């Protein structure tokens, strides 16, 4: 047999959720992004313990607007505070459009999937989170 | 060097001139501390402009 | 010695505005630090130096461990001399700085300048002296404060720290008379020091 892939449900800790909203709305309509720090345990649980934001650009998301130099410094900042675990993916915020990956975003995602196959992309809509529903 | 030569044999003793350069050794050990202090700050400053301008060219 | 992290404690005082040493003691200490950094770095460049002061009514970290020669130097530009070194708390604050290191291979060492007679209690400091070696911290005391007419509480501190341990406590007393503070300390074994295992 091969490897079988099966359901997962992404559990967004209360901390993680506020940060994405705060960073994403504030930077809208310019695209916002950041990495998700967390851990995978189980085979049905992606647990995102924390997120942070990586520096915005007016080229929005790009494969080279991810910026690993900044990722590396940030990782060492969590390491000294004893909070580093495993980066479980990336999130990005589309402005007022729906949740769907753009063609460019597919290739951004293809990169993180090499590094860890369990990586997700979490697409956020902040201007639509001012309903009684949060759209993510 | 308008001093510590045969001008200054007249003004004060030749032994004052022996020791005087050796009080200028303390004095340049201090000016060297301050000059190297200023080497480290100009090395950090220039790299702090690099950090700024890198975002700025992306937006530009 | 090699593979070593060193917290240098600089005693900040009005005793170091004294012109015994050249042309105050503080301006002599500026030169001394620069020399010490290079000595260790040319023995082994994986060594790092941290710097704390006595300045204030409580010690403070001016530099955590850094491989940067200029960060130590910058720290001295920031520090203020109207503060007074309190040695009991400075040892304890150094012990915490010595837990953080670039690598954990780097040994633990304190170097302490003394420019004032210490008026903390002997029995109080003898507890601390024995705490150091459990943490594997030895302490080199450059003494020129307690020799302006004062007893050696130090004699007891150095014996208590010494034990089988490659970190080895040293008592150095530096001629207070003009010969240039930095010259004597630099010329004194500091990278020719020995263990005790």
């Amino acid at each position: 047999t091969g490897r079988d892939d099966t359901k997962e449900t992404v559990y967004i800790s209360s901390i993680a959720l506020l940060k994405m909203l705060k960073h994403g709305r504030a930077g809208v309509p310019m695209e916002v992004m950041g990495l998700m720090l967390g851990e995978f345990v189980d085979d049905y649980t992606v647990n995102v313990v924390d997120v942070f934001a990586m520096p915005q650009s007016g080229t929005g998301v790009s494969v080279e607007a991810v910026d690993d130099v900044f990722q590396a410094k940030m990782m060492d900042m969590l390491k000294q505070t004893g909070r580093d675990q495993m980066v479980v993916g990336w999130y990005h915020s589309h402005p007022g459009f729906g949740c769907w990956l753009s063609s460019v975003d597919v290739n951004t995602q293809k990169s993180f999937e090499q590094l860890n196959s369990r990586a997700v992309a979490v697409v956020v809509d902040p201007i639509q989170s001012v309903k009684g529903k949060v759209v993510i | 060097g308008d001093d510590e030569l045969d001008q200054e044999i007249l003004n004060l003793s030749t032994q004052e001139l022996q020791t005087r350069a050796k009080l200028l050794d303390n004095e340049i050990r201090i000016f060297r501390s301050e000059l190297q202090r200023l080497s480290h700050e100009n090395n950090v400053m220039l790299e702090k402009i690099k950090d700024n301008k890198e975002k700025i060219k992306n937006n530009r | 010695m090699v593979l070593e992290a060193t917290v240098l404690v600089i005693d900040n005082s009005e005793y170091s505005r004294n012109g015994d040493f050249p042309r105050t003691r503080f301006e002599a200490q500026i030169d001394s630090v620069e020399f010490i950094f290079q000595a260790k770095r040319n023995s082994n460049p994986e060594n790092t130096v941290g710097l704390i002061s006595g300045a204030g009514a409580n010690p403070r970290v001016l530099s955590t461990f850094t491989a940067e020669f200029g960060k130590i130097l910058a720290g001295l530009h920031d520090t203020q001399i109207e503060g007074k070194l309190h040695m009991a708390t400075a040892l304890q604050i150094a012990q915490l700085t010595l837990k953080h290191r670039q690598n954990k291979v780097q040994h633990q060492r304190i170097v302490a300048f003394v420019c004032s007679p210490i008026s903390d209690s002997r029995d109080e400091l003898i507890r601390l002296a024995k705490t150091l070696k459990k943490n594997n911290v030895a302490v080199d005391i450059i003494n020129f404060g307690e020799i302006e007419q004062n007893t050696e509480l130090l004699d007891e501190f150095i014996a208590a720290v010494n034990n089988p341990q490659e970190e080895t406590s040293h008592l150095l007393t530096v001629t207070p008379g003009p010969r240039l503070l930095y010259e004597n300390i630099a010329s004194s074994p500091i990278i020719l020091e020995e263990g005790s295992s």
